[PDB]
């Protein structure tokens, strides 16, 4: 289910 | 199913023709290609008396205005089963991720496809100046003879009469026939482009070998064009005047692979000719609806709902690129 | 109707006539040429004795100085009603605007209309130095000709005595009869710029093939000359001393199209013969309140109200160019 | 008549001898040159014994010290008839205006001037470093022979004996040549500037071709130099250890023009060749009384009263430029 939905590993800023 | 926008490229590395000679784009809201509607080359002498002005002047009504364009729209699967292409070891953890691995596979298929649609009209290009007749045809299709109208002396054979094999492989100058042929081609030939073995019976003459300068002597950007596209097109050198260019480019067919370029074939031409491209209706509803239907190519991203429950790329493009002038090259088969 | 700012080309790309030859550019207030107001060559050499200084020295009084300048200005339309040459997917967003397709569609009719008034221009440099005869003729206007007086030893012809289509094609060298045409040519020639199948004869003989530099060896700018304009100049290359250019440019006239220069002619002279481009007025009320009276070229871009209720782009201009010495230059029909 | 300040050019490309091999300006408050007075070569190597000093050390009296410089004062009108040469567009009001017509027009007459003066010293400087021999003549005044003193071995002929046309075109290499005449030069040759048909069968030769090198490989500041003044020479390349140039200026006499360079000629020395410009008296009354007896160049603007009420450009000069060591250059004639 984390497939329809990522998150990266990196400051929010960036990761955003 | 992701969003149009996200076909993004910067990959254009056509082998010099449709980037070169053929740069001449129209794309159309109509289904075929209509010279008569192209103003091609002007009606461009006339001026009138110092006193009024004279009557308005069209586009010159080209003689021949339809033909069928190559309305080629294939399409693949990006399934996220398989593992990708993985350039070295940028993190696979986002290979992991389903978004990741879905969207660089709709990269991936795109690139191909529109490799793909180069490749074909890269074999289209090569027919046209080759013999100025193109062959659109397909299975469950008509095929209609596109002739942009090369002359019998744009046709003339090196077999013809003496061979260059049957000749002096150490006096023999082929000089001679290089202007020969030049000479009824409507324009300056600056490019001498062989297949590999045409080539090779070019250079077997001594006085080639020590006509020619291997040297830069950097005439244009053909050479930035080269290491651009260091793959298939081989720069040989300088002839003095000319340039001397290879093309060994290879198509891999459906279960083989082949040359584009016949056994031992030429064309002398100008690097400026002009070019049409052509381009039909795109049958793609949201194509018309948001107004693709002139344009030159177009991707989507989609789901089917029900018996063919998957997600697809589709590509879609109707090339009918032409040659102009005919009668610019003169394509001879060699010994 | 746009503004007279709205005439940025920056594409100055004469056939090496109008730019290399022909340089020496006189846009006059008055109608016509008036060679004895042109200073031209000065009076230049008498000093005067170490006591006092003599008379003044004017502009020696050209012996002929009335011709009427080819006042051409032609037009066009840039109705926005036509899909235009559309520039491989830039935006065509903005070519459905009105603004930039009038705007870029002036730009196209611009450009038409200034490389239409140079191709005739170039016709007028190929009769100037062919004959030293110049036809400034028209409907509804006198045939004036125009003759910078071309001498009989500069049209003497290879054709008279022996021809080098009757001479050996192996042993006889043309470069006698070079140099024997060149002698009485006022200076010296350092380009043998042929018609294409005149040079073909001229290089048939061994003597030449095996005379002549196909090296680069950069003499000068011309090899900067031909990358430039690679369409219709050709440098085939060093027969040691001299260069060797071929010229097969063509004018695409009214119905049909053929090539600028004739079967088989040669003009023998320098790079730097001195040539007039006498301008005369610009019958246009702008052009005299502004002060555009004496200058090269006027565009416009203007609406009719009225019967013709339309908007046109408008180009006027005046040249009466011709060469200073016509001695310069021996002009040969060949063989 | 305007001030002598407006007298502005930054203009100085004269080619490659007045700036290059005759940097060594001596413009004098005396008529003649006194190469006596010239210190030149100092008497440059005795010392003293360690208890005391010696005699006084002069300028070592030079054998020859009285030739007449060539005083060169020509003039023009800038009447404010004409229609000047426009740049392009740059606001032709101020030219309408006679202020600034007037003002441009003494620059283009001065400008004029400066390079005819140029033009007619780089003749002496071709005939000084081509025979040693310069003809200070004109009607009304006596011809003298200025000589530096050019040696028999620095004349020696490449006709006597064996010619390089008379050798084989493929096999001979006039390296040997190269330094059998550099050898007498009273130094090391690194220019090997030619004349065109001087250069042309020097690299007929094919040793010369594949000894030659075409690349860059920037040396000096004669790489800048050609940048400069691409017109008329031309850095052909390498030749491995030696530059290869070839010089191809020429001067446009009073009815007719031609190149500087004879035929086939050769000067073998080096680019720091020591050469004087010996300047003499400038005779006018404005150059006395404001202490320009000693200098390079006079302009002045000045209007006559009377027989010929006008106004004119007027400039003087009288150099006398030679070369300190004839013997530093071997001048060869050619095959």
């Amino acid at each position: 289910q984390l497939r329809s939905w990522n998150p990266p590993s990196e400051s929010v800023d960036a990761a955003l | 199913a992701q969003l149009l926008a996200a076909n993004e490229q910067k990959f254009k590395f056509d082998p010099l023709f449709l980037r070169l000679f053929f740069r001449e784009s129209y794309p159309f809201t109509t289904e075929k290609v209509y010279l008569s509607q192209i103003p091609g080359l002007v009606n461009m002498a006339l001026y009138v008396s110092p006193i009024v002005s004279g009557e308005v002047i069209r586009s010159r009504g080209g003689s021949t205005s339809e033909f069928t364009p190559g309305y080629v729209k294939p399409k693949h699967e990006v399934n996220p089963q398989m593992t990708l292409r993985r350039l070295p070891d940028e993190d696979p953890q986002n290979l992991a991720d389903p978004a990741y691995r879905r969207r660089r596979i709709i990269m991936q298929n795109m690139r191909d496809e529109e490799l793909a649609i180069a490749q074909v009209e890269e074999m289209q290009a090569v027919s046209a100046v080759l013999k100025g007749k193109y062959t659109m045809t397909g299975e469950a299709f008509d095929p209609v003879e596109v002739d942009m109208g090369r002359s019998e002396e744009n046709n003339i054979t090196q077999s013809g009469g003496t061979e260059w094999s049957k000749r002096d492989k150490s006096t023999y100058d082929p000089t001679d026939d290089i202007e020969a042929y030049a000479l009824n081609a409507s324009g300056v030939v600056n490019i001498i482009v062989f297949d590999p073995k045409g080539w090779a019976l070019f250079r077997s003459f001594k006085a080639v070998k020590e006509k020619l300068d291997t040297r830069r002597g950097s005439n244009s950007e053909l050479e930035t064009a080269v290491k651009d596209l260091g793959k298939a097109v081989s720069y040989k050198g300088m002839y003095g005047d000319v340039a001397i260019v290879v093309y060994s480019g290879q198509y891999v067919e459906n279960g083989v692979k082949k040359n584009f370029l016949p056994d031992n074939t030429m064309v002398l031409g100008n690097t400026q000719a002009r070019g049409l491209r052509t381009y039909g209706c795109i049958q793609d509803a949201d194509a018309q609806r948001e107004g693709i239907n002139a344009s030159a190519r177009y991707p989507k991203n989609w789901v089917t709902t029900g018996d063919p429950a998957r997600e697809f790329t589709m590509i879609q493009s109707a090339p009918l690129m032409l040659l102009a002038d005919p009668d610019e090259f003169v394509s001879v088969q060699l010994a």
